[PDB]
């Protein structure tokens, strides 16, 4: 029950950064609002998200060298 | 040149928005005559229904000057702003550095002085 | 170079304080103790350690080393007219 | 009384990572203000409750060489 | 669908250079907030939605050298 | 009193930081503000109060070496 | 559609320098905020587009030098 | 009038650490402030007194060592 | 439109420098705010356009030295 | 009049270190504020006139050293 | 138009100098805000365009030595 | 008139000391806002006044050392 | 007209030491705030226009040393 | 004039010293306020205009030594 | 040169405080008070 | 490079203060005012000042005078040499 | 001498901005006779209109001045704001430091007392 999380995550990245996530509401008397949080953690969020659910490979590991 | 420290301050206040403010007002006619005073113009609104519907929507005109050049204008005196006239009908006293004139629109009406 | 050698040296420490002088250096060099204007000297005894309160410090300035290149480029120039004069640079210098 | 904080929390940074942290709610002339936390001390706060709850290997003792 | 938000989130991005990412909108006690995202991380995130999507390359493995 | 000291702050810490310390709470002309510790600080008013405590064994000494 | 928009952009980028760039609207219950951007920022996104659309050279290579 | 301030003064620590730190309380027209201080000095009007009082120790003289 | 938009800017600096740009303006009802930007840029984004507008010469080729 | 400037200054730590420092009042527009002072100038505030006065000694000179 | 241009710069300097550059005026119903730009701005500017313009001598070349 | 102020200063150190020193008094269409000082500088300006006085001794011609 | 305004700004400065700087004036929905300058920026303004003026000396050339 | 502009700055220092000098003043609908000055700037300004003046020696040329 | 190397290292510490001089060095430089010159 | 070198050093200290530059050389460096070349200065012991706050007595350090030049002579010297035959040592 | 720590306050802002604005004035007859009183003036504006119109457009001086001067004044009593005269009609009551002084104009009515 990772994957939709993750889908929530992402969808709430991509509106956040466009245009779409709210930071306050108002209702003439009826108003809220919601902590903002920055992109650097959002990312790292949808990250370690993402490799420790069933998804396969993303990054694989050092790299070689030879002549 | 006054005892307030505050008036003469505000003093320069008055000037400054009546340069940044309105514009030139050119009377006509009164013991003033020909002259030139600096103002700022506003024409607020005013309906009245008097009886079922009798509308006579007009507006009620001020120029708000600064009373050093406007003594004595009295009340019968007309007054040309840019290339329309307007009258005057009450001067206010002073605030401290100015006062409020309230104009009429048209002709001043009559005298009935006596 | 002979001169600025001595001024850079003349001025070997400065305070600040914001009274007056004669108040300062009676509180943090000494002196006063006068006969009967031209400050104060101060007695060179030992140690002295002055006190202190905020706003006030005494600094003493480092200068500066006072052959900065001057001799070897004092050499440079005297070869220059040891050649010139003909004479060895040794015998000159 | 470890396993309902631990849900509790991983999930309010998920409600809090996308969109959801409330910080205050205005209805007309009531009023509450929650201060908020950063989000790495909250991702740390995450880390040591498991340990010490009875959970799985997350961590491994340093790491040895073979040529 | 990846490219309609590479299509949303670059509009975005031109709206937003010009005059247009509207940070918030009042009426008469209806008003919300949009949280603001800089211009660098926005572009940064332009950089890779991209080229893991099929657009074609932008990228070339370094550079080499010859006398 | 110091052990449901660590109880009470035990939870409150846990509250805080999920969502739920309120920094303030206005009622129409009836307000009051509390004023917001760190974390840090707060984490560390757990941990001298308890080994205070006659609490368990919470941290051990150095640690040696032996070939 | 990039001419257009290199154009526009350029527009927007000299209303902005000299006066012409409102962040802020309202009528009397009505209004609007926008987003505020550097001006470094805005001319290098110029000149990106600028080099990336069909318009012709503009920046050279290195200078080399002769005797 | 030493111990007894200071099981006030260590009352307030634990006041103000975990929620219950009044700032400022508003009544209808009538509102008085409290200033606010940090914990450590209070932590510190808190650890220096327990010197300066008859209580028990809590320091030890440096430590020495011995093979 | 060089030459135009070049006198506009160079008239739009000299009034924003001596006393002139009005960063926002409000008549009782409405009002809107230009964006303000800062000086040295504006001066730059004069010296740029006027050596790419086809006026006369305002640069040197370094300098030479000769005994 | 030392000892009693002392006796004011000692509930001024005391009263400000727990709750007792007034920052300002408000009696529906009978208000007035002060300004605050930090503990540490306090602090010695209260030290200097406590030696300067004729109370007790409280800091003893240096320290020797034998073998 | 340099010469009448430095004149107000010239004026622009010294009412700002003193009280006289005013930030913005209200009018009840009706006000304007003008940006404010430091006075090291106005030298500059001013010195720059002074020397450009037709005026005589102010500063002359650099100093040569003699024994 | 050195005592006068010395003690008014002095009063005044103390009266800002412990809690009396408002910065503004309040009547209903009455707002009188005084300006606040440091308490170093109120010190310095303490330091200042009292020693070119002609009151006891407070300074000492630095310390020698004798073996 | 270099002198009369010269002893002006020097009047504007005394005024602006003391208390006499007014920054805003209120009346009744007619306010007015100038642009505030430093202090030490219209010392060496002051200063700058004294020299270039035909007053008494003030600077002399450098110092040289004799023995 | 340079008599009673000491007593008005030095005066000026007192005032606003202790508590008196008044940063701004309001009335009901007629407010002023004026720029606040530093302290220490003021001294300068006090220490400048003193030794101008007619006013006696205050300070002495440096400090001879002699063994 | 000679006289600037006396007096630069002759004042060798300095201390800072706003207690009364004579007080300072009885907490600090050790002093003699307890029994002109400082 | 000599004359640079002159200059350089011709510049020793510097006086910043507000205060009247007669009574800035009177208060700080010794002067004789009770006596336009400005002020001579009599050369003497280290005669501390009490500068005001807001001054500064800047010393200038300068610079090595001959930051290289010596070295740089020697390439030099060993070209010209090469041209005239005779050997650099006898030359320089 | 008052009990509040707070009535020096707010008595010393009332000395504040009287001398800070609202010049000063002197009093003609009643008790206090020849003294000079400063305080704040101010005239705002008042019209009425009684019958079908009779606008009689008028002012409402007001003075602002701490009470220990202004007491034993009563209503007969007239003063001058300089060059021009008034009366005292109003004397409000002590706000904690000071209280207002209400004016009207020329010559006050008669008594009508006995």
């Amino acid at each position: 029950t990772r994957q939709e999380e993750l889908a929530a995550a992402r969808a709430a990245l991509h509106d956040l950064m466009t245009g779409k996530r709210v930071a306050t509401v108002q209702k003439d008397g009826r108003r809220v609002e919601f902590t903002a949080t920055s992109v650097s953690d959002l990312k790292k969020y949808i990250a370690e998200l993402e490799v420790q659910t069933g998804m396969t490979q993303r990054r694989r590991g050092p790299a070689g060298f030879y002549v | 040149d006054f005892d307030n420290l505050f008036d003469a301050a505000i003093a320069r206040a008055d000037e400054t928005i009546r340069g940044y403010m309105g514009t030139s007002a050119t009377i006509t006619s009164g013991e003033q005559s020909g002259a030139v005073i600096r103002g700022v113009f506003d024409d607020p609104e005013n309906i009245s229904y008097a009886g079922q519907g009798v509308r006579v929507e007009g507006s009620s005109p001020s120029l708000f000057v600064r009373t050093d050049e406007v003594r004595q204008l009295r009340r019968g005196d007309t007054l040309t702003i840019g290339e329309e006239n307007f009258w005057v009908d009450r001067v206010s006293p002073d605030d401290g550095g100015s006062c409020h004139l309230w104009l009429g629109r048209g002709v001043p009406p009559a005298v009935n002085r006596r | 170079q002979l001169q600025s050698a001595i001024v850079k040296a003349m001025y070997a420490a400065t305070i600040e304080s914001e009274l007056d002088t004669q108040s300062a250096m009676d509180f943090i060099l000494g002196a006063n103790s006068q006969e009967q204007y031209a400050a104060a000297p101060v007695r060179l005894g030992g140690a002295k350690v002055p006190h202190l309160m905020p706003g006030d410090s005494l600094n003493l300035q480092t200068a500066q080393d006072t052959d900065n290149g001057y001799s070897v480029f004092e050499q440079s120039l005297l070869r220059y007219i040891a050649a010139g004069l003909g004479v060895s640079y040794e015998q000159l210098s």
